[PDB]
RNA sequence: GUGCUCGCUUCGGCAGCACAUAUACUAAAAUUGGAACGAUACAGAGAAGAUUAGCAUGGCCCCUGCGCAAGGAUGACACGCAAAUUCGUGAAGCGUU
RNA sequence: GUAAGAGCCUAGCAUGUAGAACUGGUUACC
RNA sequence: UCCUUGAUGAUGUCAUACUUAUCCUGUCCCUU
RNA sequence: AUCGCUUCUCGGCCUUUUGGCUAAGAUCAAGUGUAGUAUCUGUUCUUUUAAUAUCGUCCUCUACCGAGGACAAUAUUAA
């Protein structure tokens, strides 16, 4: 089918950092780049010295894979495909050969338009469970320099006859010899060897994790940068979620505060659910295992 | 949706007479029969078109009847069909009125 | 093989107006131009169902009905030649007024072969 | 940029005001893939012996045609060890409770 | 005995894309 | 531990016999 | 008698099987001679003259290069 739609579906490092936006609409003017079915091609300029960017994919295949549809990064986290069906599972299977494709495209619009149209079709019940390390390397700030016109190549061949009128960047283009200058858009799309993913994933193997104790049946906790500014009265209400809460030594000359509970199980979850991401009393509350 | 013109016309009626003993029997089985026997009753009938065109007395030594009576009854619709599509030719011919030679071959056959 | 009957017919819903118009082409037939692009409807004298509705049919069918009974009933020297009257009371014994359910034995099956085959 | 300022006030500059208010699928490109008959070898036109008109039917097969005309070999394909639910008799020989 | 592949077997017409991620921790009793 | 390389000749060809996208037919014998 | 294995006979499933239409769609016939292809049988290679065709030097033209002409024997076959 077409897709003729209203108002495309973008980030906000993508739409630009004016709140006054002028775009254009026009019907069916390309077709996806992934579906290769005829979308409404959205275009505007997102700031002063940026490029002109318009939407590449369909709402559809923006629907069943939640991101945006010039920079195919996700809506919510802001990080590639690759790396956020990484932080949760993989049970789309989008079929990349031809005519099982367009199948598949065939049927799941047609979910799509059998639903109201606002949520993501099969994404939802596992976009419930969330905050995993993906959540720890999400970019805060807008990255603008996508968006930020193409090298001049007349200027590479040194014959920019535009000169200082060329809106075209004289500036070095990316060393070929490097992984993360191949990018196809499919591989981009789909979630298949993304170098930028690799990276990502790579800076995730490194970060902080809750760990498992040293020796068997071991619930004791060692915990470090407590402060004297608490009290060891709210601890156990911040704690009792687990279950009976075993022993619990308390230190303030070290301001370091040992935990026991009942089985090892609920140690291990106290770890992952508070290792590098728990804080009470504005102050943050570090965890190690003896 | 291609139109039935002028030279889809006989394969058209004998693709829908077809059509509708299919639904005929399909409506007349009762309800604990294997739903297979469809293909020997069209060949059935296409017998018993042959044997009427032939002038040869048709009947089948064990047969139910209404299955055979379906059968005399599409027979004889495309008798009607058949005997009236040749006076109306010959009635075309006789007058002189626009005729294919084909349709003057099959119609002194006919006659 | 080739030569093959169908035992199940063509569905409808995937062609040239079945969905999205078959995406919206660009092509369309000589029929498809416009053409009696105003329905015409019934006026007063006509049948118009503001004169249909209050009408008692019964009284009226039965007083056609009469008339065309009424019509119908108002309506309605050689004496030495060996073979003597043949037709004595054959008084034209009425067969074309009978009509046959029978395309071999009707009337004008026989009338027909009659003429066309000598 | 132009004009008006009982603007400094000369014809030099400056000030004020008015009108005028957002082009570009941004490349003269770099890239990226799928594609021109047609030649190369092979290859040979359905209907139970042979020579043959054809009309259909079905769809992840198209071409020519403005065609809901008509052609394309009856346009091609279709040719299948065509197995879908669910069993019982009788004696006979051998071993067993 | 000519368009039917298949393949080849060499070509050619569309594209003016999206995208480049870098930051760190203490030890102590009978 | 039979030895253990950077590679421009090998099996044919001719003749005879049995079945066509060529070759020519519209055609006949034999005793009383 | 009952349970199990193996001969043997037989019943029921065996449409699991004839996958259209038209003027039974139509018609109903051959011999000889050459050429080509395939198969089978028999036996061969490597390690002088006649005919045809066309790198060096010199000259001219045009902008070291290109074209044109002339000259110097070469190749094939047979005894
Ligand atoms: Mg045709
Ligand atoms: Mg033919
Ligand atoms: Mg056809
Ligand atoms: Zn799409
Ligand atoms: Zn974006
Ligand atoms: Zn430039």
């Amino acid at each position: 089918n077409w897709e003729d739609a209203d108002f495309p579906i973008l980030c906000q490092t993508c739409l630009g950092e004016n709140p006054y936006i002028r775009m254009t609409k026009e019907k069916y003017g390309k077709e996806c780049k992934i579906c290769a079915r005829p979308f409404t091609v959205f275009r505007w300029c997102p700031g002063v010295r940026m490029r002109f960017k318009k939407t590449e994919v369909c709402q559809t295949c923006s629907k069943l894979k939640n991101v945006c549809q010039t920079c195919l990064l996700d809506l919510e986290y802001g990080l590639p495909i690759q790396v956020r069906d990484a932080g949760l599972s993989f049970k789309d299977d989008m079929p990349k050969s031809d005519v099982n494709k367009e199948y598949y495209t065939q049927n799941m619009e047609r979910e799509i338009s059998n639903s109201d149209g606002t949520r993501p079709v099969g994404m939802l019940g596992k976009a419930t469970s969330t905050s995993d390390m993906l959540l720890k390397l999400a970019r805060t700030t807008p990255y603008y320099k996508r968006n930020r016109p193409h090298i001049c190549s007349f200027w590479v061949k040194g014959e920019c006859k535009r000169g200082e009128e060329c809106p075209y960047r004289h500036e070095k283009p990316t060393d070929p010899d490097d992984p993360l200058a191949d990018q196809n858009i499919k591989d981009r799309y789909y979630g298949i060897n993304d170098p930028v993913a690799d990276k990502l994933l790579k800076r995730a193997s490194t970060m902080p994790r809750l760990d498992p104790p040293e020796d068997k049946t071991i619930t004791t906790l060692y915990v470090g940068g407590l402060g004297d500014t608490i009290t060891e009265t709210d601890l156990r209400n911040h704690f009792y979620q687990f279950g009976e809460i075993r022993t619990i030594t308390v230190v303030q000359r070290q301001q370091c505060a040992f935990i026991q509970f009942a089985t090892r199980q609920a140690a291990e979850v106290a770890a992952e659910k508070s290792f590098n991401k728990l804080i009470v009393n504005g102050r943050r509350l570090n965890v190690k295992w003896g | 949706a291609k139109t039935v013109t002028k030279q889809r016309v006989e394969s058209h009626f004998d693709l829908e007479l077809r059509a509708a003993v299919m639904h005929d029997i399909l409506d007349m089985m009762p309800e604990g029969i294997k739903q297979n026997k469809a293909r020997t009753i069209l060949q059935h009938l296409s017998e018993a078109w042959r044997c009427w065109k032939a002038n040869i007395p048709w009947k089948v030594p064990g047969l139910p009847t209404p299955i055979e009576n379906m059968i005399l009854r599409y027979v004889k619709a495309k008798a009607d069909w058949w005997t009236n599509t040749a006076h109306y030719n010959r009635e075309r011919i006789r007058r002189g009125a626009t005729v294919d030679k084909t349709v003057c071959k099959k119609n002194l056959g006919r006659l | 093989t080739a030569a093959r009957p169908t035992f199940e017919p063509a569905r409808g819903g995937r062609g040239k107006g079945e969905g999205d118009l078959s995406q919206l082409s660009k092509q369309y037939s000589s029929r498809d131009l416009p053409s009696h692009t105003k329905i015409k409807y019934r006026q007063t004298t006509q049948d118009a169902p503001e004169e249909v509705r209050n009408r008692d049919f019964r009284r009226e069918l039965e007083e056609r009905e009469r008339a065309a009974a009424r019509e119908k009933n108002r309506d309605r020297w050689d004496d030495d030649v060996v073979f003597k009257n043949c037709a004595k009371g054959v008084d034209d014994q009425k067969k074309d007024k009978r009509f046959v359910n029978d395309t071999l034995r009707s009337e004008f099956h026989k009338k027909f072969m009659e003429k066309y085959i000598k």
